[PDB]
């Protein structure tokens, strides 16, 4: 999946603290805690979704392999990869 | 034959792959075009970027020939 | 005027033509395989999970 | 009295000028304009088109 | 790109000073669209023009977004660089200048992009910012930002299922490929057109320009005359005429007869405006007709020319709404019949109307000459009649351009004073902008 | 690529016709078949058999509109009316019976219209429906105030020139459309051929015009 | 041999434990019945399978129990679940209405239960003609499945009653113009009940057509019906609710669209976008962000509707569905018109959001935040993804 979807998570995590705060009144560094555990729920929720990009991609040519539609092998490193890109 | 056409793709691509210059010569100034005899020379994009290069060279060389021209009229 | 000619010098220096090449190829490079890639998703068949015909390579168990 | 703006105006307006004036008089030729780099490759193809010309006449 | 992320993440940061610190906000947010202006003269000290069409690219994976810089995107973007800080001049509230930096990311984004997917993506984001922006609660019209609004959806909702049936049928919407594949090049040409000739005003999709254009603050204005329309343009210049050249060749009757009902209709209506900002803001429909039909023409140098008077036009005509905010913000209208006599009583206000009337009617010495000069000689080489009608309708220009300085600058004296230096140096960049393209323009 | 000198792409042509793609190794198409009623009001060299084909389906149209407005005016009815049933029944019925039959009557009225001009220029292009729309918009369209007898032909008409566009000229200009395998004219390309077309289980106003788009069924 | 069920056995002993624990509960006197709430979310995890669909349904149910309060409401979502969760797995008619049914009768009777003040009889009001709507569409699906059963003499779902059955599965999903059951229900019922009605049946009835369902016939009219008519209806109706209401019939066309030119990935991604934004609609209390629905409901660029709106028009322009197409982007341009109201009633005014008194200080703070950050889902959505 994609290289950067940890740090794509933690600034979810952080853009999500801030609105907790907002949203109650209280100014955007309020309450540091909260913005640390959106932080790693994002971080782990985003590396999830990485993963399942490339699961999904396993699964799309595993089936069309086996339906008969057979594809080169300079074109199955597209699909079989877990690709850091 | 579609085969002959995929066999010269992956021929253009490898060539074009493992290309290099060096010594005061720019790549996309190129000294020569390739010569195809493709129908649609779009079909291979390496070789269209490459005489699209060479083509805008002689475009910028001719309007340079009518400038030192006009200068060599006027005297 | 000497500040123009080593400026000039500094151009010179810090331009690299074949790292501008390899740049170029890279890009042509990723751009293709996302063209390759997403050219052999689009054969994307579609009917309901319990048509046997059209899926029947797929190792299916059933509970029933 | 300084107004709040003008330090950074000066600065930033005054470096983007000198900067285009440092690009047009510090670059290299041919890393400016693409016709110094034409310029003496039509020179030269003059020279042997014009001699050419001479003996097609 | 790692530069760009920064940039964007120092920009954003103005939210979080507390705003019983007026001048750190000023400053801050004066500055946030400084550093881009840097770095972009930067990207010109850069660039190699012996080298290839397309430079300093960066491709973000399987995300579409690719970037690339070729002559024109570089131009547009040091003239909106340029533009925006001027805008931050003319805010005073935090809420602007967010408004203001979320454009200016997403202009400079939309103006290298290479991807057509992407190009829809950062362009038509800053739909809801617009409408904000032209709509504001005491002093803006909000029939005028449902007008601007609607009509960008309508031409954007045309084009996304073109967008879709070419990517579809090659595998990719980069337009290093889409320009390399077989396409049917009607269906496609038809969404291009129908997006490109809503942000370019061409008749009959331009009734919301007079009207939006207007609405606008001094700082919209300025945005979105000088930078916005130019967007239709370099999408004619980059994914239109490269992808679908057949289409391109095929509606030249169509989009030369829109040319030139647009250039003549529009200059024919600008001569019964009473409005000062609305004779400003139709002027600007002829010269982007003028802008197309060059683009259209691809006869002599036809980029060249198009990308000059584009860049002529957005030095020009945003000074000529800076001189109509000033007089509407120190005199709280617009009407021509409560203005007389400026010059005796606002001087070097009424010498900078007078030089930029001079520079917006194409006289020499001004980048504008050389613009319509060169754009003419590309339509000359398809036909002469094309030509001739551009030429010999150039007293009907300088009849509105005349009567307005006339009418507004000699007479009577009544209206405001003259002007201070902060509207000085919001107007003066543009003025060293127009002396040196206008006089020495290329080396 | 981009230059201010020209347009590359602009003079950059083929100089023969192309072969046609090979997309699958099977290229016939699977569909489910067309209903004979739809078969025979295709057809339009009997221009009266033709009207008659068609014009009950716009017929239909004003059934629904009118039984729309009966019933939304037998709601409002009050009791010492209601209650009377023939003529609540003559009312309704008469409020229904006019929506269908001047429906009917523009229907046949345009499709008369358009097979005839149909036949009398002995090819099929897009006058016949602008004739058609027309002749049926200005029968909508008198006795009423002006901006209307003009309003009314462009609107029948307009709506004769987007169904030729997007019904009829559309789908045959993209008949060569391929959403898999190689791309058309770009074999070179390499993209892997597929054992069939891609089998999608579609709704009946979803149907592939060319046998190579895709098979449709289950 | 039964050891291949005890995920039913499990299901039925929870039921029996949990019916006998909140009798306890209440003989105590409790007023509150968190520990109930977590025992049913238990419930709800210990009884679903491992497929995608089933847990996004769970998922879905657990994070809306946290609306409910009383200890019959729990209960009535629970057995409107066990319908939810086994309808996406029916291969027939017969537990096709029973699983139905069972949900008709649970929405019905939490209708009548919830209502509160002067709306107490516009919600039973409601709730009646809802009943009395579903009691004739109920009986027209077992006439068909009579007639069915008569002609096949087995249970399969072949042949032309299948287009009554389509009907029924329509009229379920609120489609027009068999939609004013819906419209009524959305000006009277609670803001928690609005919420459980626009996700989880249509997820739980949508799966049953992507696993089981085939017919031979087509929806396109009713694509035109639901499109044309939402769009108008929520440019033309003044209050709040009955815009949302003729929105949520606009976004079933859009659905519709998508089941119709095949491609179940691009109806997936929409509705799942969807259900989030409804997640987040329906617990606001800070008004700014009702903003943020309206740009992510018009299919404004960044935001993640406009990806679930552009892949349901990229592959109907794919499979060349034009009509269809083009009438779906003249009801997205009208679309705009309304959600901009939206957006000129709540940015555009000044903020006040009121304290909490009696604790629970801004109790579903987390939610709407956490559902707010669909600005941050785009990245992954671009890619192949949903299938
Ligand atoms: C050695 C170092 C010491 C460790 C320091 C730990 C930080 C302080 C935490 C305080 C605390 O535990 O109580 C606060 C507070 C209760 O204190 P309070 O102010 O009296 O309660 C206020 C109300 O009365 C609340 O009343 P209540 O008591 O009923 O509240 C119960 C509370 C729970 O708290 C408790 O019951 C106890 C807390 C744990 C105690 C043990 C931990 C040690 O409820 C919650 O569950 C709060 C939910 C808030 C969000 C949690 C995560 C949500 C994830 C979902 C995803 C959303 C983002 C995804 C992004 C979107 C992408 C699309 O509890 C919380 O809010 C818990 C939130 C999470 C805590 C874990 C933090 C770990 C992350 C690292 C912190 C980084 C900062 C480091 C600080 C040092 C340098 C600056
Ligand atoms: C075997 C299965 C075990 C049980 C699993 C299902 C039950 C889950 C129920 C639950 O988490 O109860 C919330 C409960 C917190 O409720 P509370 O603090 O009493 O109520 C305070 C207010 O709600 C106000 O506090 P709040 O609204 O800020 O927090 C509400 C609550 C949850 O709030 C929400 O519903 C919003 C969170 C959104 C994230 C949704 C995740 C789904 C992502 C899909 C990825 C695939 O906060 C959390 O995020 C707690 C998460 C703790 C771990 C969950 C596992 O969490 C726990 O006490 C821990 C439960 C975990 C297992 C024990
Ligand atoms: C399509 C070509 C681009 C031309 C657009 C028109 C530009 C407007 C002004 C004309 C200036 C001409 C400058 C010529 C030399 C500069 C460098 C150069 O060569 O130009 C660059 C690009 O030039 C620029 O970016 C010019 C910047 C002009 C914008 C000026 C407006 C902004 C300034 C506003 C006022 C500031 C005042 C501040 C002081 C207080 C590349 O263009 P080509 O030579 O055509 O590229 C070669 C093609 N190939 C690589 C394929 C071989
Ligand atoms: C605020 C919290 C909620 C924001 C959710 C926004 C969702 C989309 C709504 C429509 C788009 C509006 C964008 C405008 C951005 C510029 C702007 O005006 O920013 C705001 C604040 O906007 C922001 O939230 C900025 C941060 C978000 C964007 C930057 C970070 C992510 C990229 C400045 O503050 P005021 O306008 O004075 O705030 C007063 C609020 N009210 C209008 C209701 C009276
Ligand atoms: C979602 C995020 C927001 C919207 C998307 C924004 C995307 C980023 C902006 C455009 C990125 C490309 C910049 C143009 C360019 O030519 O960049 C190159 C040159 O870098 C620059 O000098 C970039 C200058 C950035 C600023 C200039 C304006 C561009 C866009 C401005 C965005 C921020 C503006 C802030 C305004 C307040 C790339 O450098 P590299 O080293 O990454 O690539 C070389 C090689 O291929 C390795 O990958
Ligand atoms: C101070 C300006 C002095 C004149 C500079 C000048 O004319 O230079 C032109 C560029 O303008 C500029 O470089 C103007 C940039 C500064 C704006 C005005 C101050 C063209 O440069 P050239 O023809 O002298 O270049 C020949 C070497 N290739
Ligand atoms: C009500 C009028 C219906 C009518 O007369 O239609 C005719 C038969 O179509 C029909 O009415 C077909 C329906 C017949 C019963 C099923 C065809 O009308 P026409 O072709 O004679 O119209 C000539 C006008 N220019
Ligand atoms: C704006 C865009 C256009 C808006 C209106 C479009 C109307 C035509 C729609 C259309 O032709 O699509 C059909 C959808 O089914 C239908 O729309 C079936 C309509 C059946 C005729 C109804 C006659 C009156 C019935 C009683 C009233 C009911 C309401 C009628 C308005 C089947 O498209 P195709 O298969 O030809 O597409 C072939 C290319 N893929
Ligand atoms: C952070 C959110 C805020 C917190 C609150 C949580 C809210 C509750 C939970 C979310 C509720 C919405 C979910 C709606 C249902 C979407 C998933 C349906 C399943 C689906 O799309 O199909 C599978 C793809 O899964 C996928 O991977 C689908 C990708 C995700 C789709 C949703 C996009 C919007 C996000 C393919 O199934 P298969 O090929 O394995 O099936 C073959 C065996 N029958
Ligand atoms: C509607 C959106 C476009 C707005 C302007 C439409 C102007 C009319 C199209 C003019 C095309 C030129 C033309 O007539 O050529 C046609 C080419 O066919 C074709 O290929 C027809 C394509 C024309 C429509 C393409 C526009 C699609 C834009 C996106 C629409 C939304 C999704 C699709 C519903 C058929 O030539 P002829 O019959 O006159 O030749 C006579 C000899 N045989």
């Amino acid at each position: 999946g994609w290289a950067y979807s940890g740090e794509w998570g933690m600034l979810a995590g952080f853009c999500f603290g801030t609105l907790k705060n907002v949203q109650e009144g209280k100014a955007w560094f309020r309450r540091p805690y909260i913005h640390g555990a959106g932080m790693i729920a994002g971080y782990y929720l985003f590396k999830a979704a990485a993963d399942w990009e490339d699961e999904a991609l396993k699964r799309i040519i595993t089936r069309y392999e086996r339906k008969g539609y057979a594809i080169p092998e300079d074109r199955k490193e597209l699909f079989a990869a877990n690709q850091y890109k | 034959s579609v085969e002959e056409r995929q066999s010269f793709h992956d021929k253009v691509n490898d060539v074009f792959k493992n290309l290099t210059g060096e010594a005061g010569k720019r790549w996309a100034r190129p000294d020569e075009p390739i010569l195809h005899t493709l129908n649609d020379e779009k079909e291979e994009p390496h070789i269209f970027f490459h005489n699209t290069n060479y083509r805008t060279s002689r475009k910028y060389i001719n309007v340079e020939k009518t400038k030192i021209l006009r200068e060599q009229a006027l005297e | 005027a000497y500040i123009l000619d080593f400026l000039s010098y500094m151009w010179e220096k810090n331009n690299d033509d074949s790292a501008s090449y390899k740049e170029w190829q890279d890009f042509l490079d990723v751009a293709e395989k996302d063209r390759r890639r997403d050219r052999i998703i689009a054969w994307r068949e579609r009917t309901m999970y319990d048509d046997y015909a059209a899926n029947a390579e797929e190792p299916i168990i059933y509970k029933r | 009295k300084t107004l709040w703006w003008e330090p950074y105006w000066y600065a930033g307006f005054g470096g983007m000028g000198v900067g285009v004036y440092l690009i047009y008089h510090a670059k290299p030729l041919e890393a400016l304009d693409i016709k110094y780099w034409a310029a003496p490759r039509a020179a030269k193809e003059l020279e042997t088109e014009m001699r050419m010309l001479d003996k097609l006449n | 790109m790692f530069i760009s992320v920064l940039l964007i993440l120092f920009a954003l940061c103005v939210t979080l000073i507390p705003e019983a610190h007026y001048h750190m906000v000023r400053v801050w947010s004066f500055v946030a669209t400084i550093i881009p202006m840097w770095v972009v003269t930067w990207m010109w000290w850069n660039f190699d023009a012996s080298g290839h069409g397309l430079q300093m690219l960066v491709i973000l994976g399987r995300s579409h977004l690719a970037f690339g810089i070729d002559g024109v995107a570089l131009s547009l973007m040091l003239l909106t660089t340029v533009l925006f800080p001027i805008c931050m001049m003319l805010l005073r509230t935090v809420a602007g200048f967010m408004t203001f930096i979320l454009l200016e990311v997403l202009v400079l984004s939309a103006l290298c992009v290479l991807d057509l997917l992407g190009f829809y993506i950062l362009f038509e984001a800053s739909l809801i910012l617009l409408f904000l922006l032209i709509g504001r609660a005491p002093y803006g019209s909000l029939e005028a930002a449902y007008k601007i609004v609607l009509y960008t959806m309508a031409g954007s909702l045309v084009l996304l299922p073109t967008l879709f049936m070419i990517y579809s049928e090659c595998g990719t919407t980069n337009v290093l490929y889409m320009t390399c594949a077989y396409n049917h090049q009607t269906v496609l040409g038809w969404g291009l057109l129908a997006v490109l000739a809503v942000k370019i005003p061409l008749m009959p999709v331009h009734l919301w320009l007079p009207e939006a254009h207007v609405a606008a603050p001094t700082a919209g204005s300025v945005l979105l005359a000088g930078v916005l329309l130019k967007l239709g343009g370099i999408g004619f210049l980059r994914f239109m005429l490269p992808v679908v050249p057949e289409f391109c060749v095929s509606v030249f009757p169509l989009v030369s007869t829109l040319c030139l009902v647009s250039f003549l209709f529009s200059t024919l209506s600008t001569l019964r405006q009473i409005d000062l900002k609305k004779i400003v803001a139709y002027s600007s429909i002829a010269h982007m007709s003028m802008v197309t039909l060059a683009i259209f023409s691809q006869s002599e140098f036809s980029a060249y020319s198009s990308s000059f008077l584009m860049i002529a036009h957005g030095l020009i005509s945003p000074a000529l709404f800076l001189i109509v905010g000033i007089l509407y913000d120190r005199a709280h209208t617009k009407f021509i019949l409560y203005f007389s006599g400026l010059g005796a009583s606002m001087p070097i206000g009424s010498t900078l109307f007078f030089l930029f009337t001079l520079g917006n009617l194409a006289f020499p010495l001004f980048p504008n000459f050389i613009a319509e000069v060169l754009c003419m000689v590309s339509i000359f080489a398809v036909h002469e009649l094309l030509a001739y009608v551009f030429c010999v309708c150039q007293v009907l220009g300088a009849a509105y351009g005349f009567w307005a300085f006339n009418r507004v600058v000699h007479g009577l004296p009544r209206g405001p004073a003259d002007v201070t230096r902060t509207e000085f140096h919001t107007v003066l960049p543009l003025l060293i902008g127009a002396v040196w393209l206008g006089i020495k323009p290329m080396a | 690529v981009f230059s201010g000198a020209f347009n590359t792409p602009s003079s950059t042509t083929a100089r023969e016709p192309y072969a046609k793609t090979k997309s699958s190794e099977a290229e016939y198409g699977v569909d489910t078949p067309v209903p004979a009623s739809a078969l025979k009001a295709a057809d339009k060299h009997d221009a009266l058999a033709y009207a008659v084909a068609n014009a009950p389906l716009i017929g239909l149209a004003g059934l629904a509109a009118g039984a729309q407005e009966a019933y939304m005016t037998f709601e409002r009815l009050p009791p010492t009316l209601s209650r009377q049933h023939f003529k609540q029944a003559q009312l309704l019925l008469g409020i229904i019976g006019k929506k269908t039959a001047y429906a009917t009557l523009l229907g046949a009225v345009f499709s008369f219209t358009d097979a005839t001009v149909e036949n009398m220029r002995g090819k099929h292009d897009m006058t016949s429906g602008m004739v058609a729309g027309a002749v049926t918009g200005f029968l909508f369209g008198m006795g009423r105030p002006m901006p209307q007898p003009v309003a009314w032909p462009l609107a029948f008409a307009g709506a004769a020139v987007a169904a030729d566009f997007i019904g009829e000229l559309m789908p045959k200009y993209m008949k060569d459309y391929r959403i898999y395998g190689p791309v058309v004219h770009r074999e070179n390309w390499g993209d892997p051929v597929p054992p069939r077309p891609p089998i999608l289980d579609t709704g009946a106003a979803v149907r592939p015009s060319d046998p190579g788009q895709f098979w449709r069924g289950y | 041999a039964a050891a291949a069920a005890m995920i039913e056995l499990d299901l039925c002993f929870g039921l029996l434990l949990l019916i006998l624990f909140g009798l306890l509960s209440l003989r105590n006197g409790h007023v509150s019945l968190a520990h109930i709430r977590f025992i049913c979310q238990c419930w709800l995890v210990m009884i679903t399978p491992l497929e995608v669909q089933d847990f996004a349904l769970c998922i879905l149910t657990v994070v809306l129990l946290q609306s409910f309060h009383s200890f019959e409401a729990l209960l009535f979502l629970l057995l409107a679940y066990i319908g939810q969760l086994y309808m996406m797995h029916s291969c027939n008619l017969v537990s096709f209405y029973v699983c139905l049914e069972a949900q008709t009768l649970c929405v019905v009777v939490l209708c009548g239960l919830l209502a509160r003040g002067a709306s107490t009889s516009f919600s039973v009001e409601a709730a009646l003609k809802f009943l009395l709507l579903s009691a004739m569409v109920s009986g027209m699906a077992l006439f068909w499945f009579s007639a069915m059963y008569q002609r096949t003499g087995s249970l399969d779902m072949v042949g032309q009653e299948t287009f009554w059955i389509l009907l029924v599965m329509l009229f379920k999903l609120g489609v027009a113009p068999m939609h004013m059951w819906s419209v009524d229900l959305y000006g009277s019922i609670p803001k928690s009940l609005l919420l459980y009605l626009s996700t989880a049946p249509k997820l739980s009835l949508f799966t049953f057509w992507a696993s089981s369902w085939h017919h031979d016939f087509s929806v396109g009219v009713f694509i035109l019906f639901s499109m044309f008519i939402g769009s108008i209806g929520a440019y033309g109706q003044p209050a709040l609710r009955s815009l949302f209401a003729y929105s949520t019939i606009n976004e079933i066309g859009l659905l519709l669209l998508a089941v119709e030119t095949a491609g179940f990935h691009t109806l997936y991604q929409h509705l799942g976008i969807y259900i989030i934004t409804q997640l987040l609609l329906w617990n606001l209390t800070d008004k700014r962000l009702f903003a943020l629905c309206a740009v992510s409901l018009a299919g404004l660029p960044p935001f993640a509707g406009f990806f679930g709106k552009a892949w349901i028009f990229w592959h109907a322009m794919s499979v060349q569905a034009f009509s269809l197409l083009a009438a779906a982007l003249f009801c997205t341009l009208l679309s705009l018109v309304y959600y901009l109201r939206v957006i000129r009633l709540f940015w555009t005014a000044p903020v006040h959001t009121a304290a909490s008194f009696t604790g629970a200080p801004n109790q579903t703070t987390l939610t709407s935040a956490c559902a707010v950050a669909l600005a941050f889902a785009p990245v992954m959505l671009v890619k192949p993804f949903v299938i």
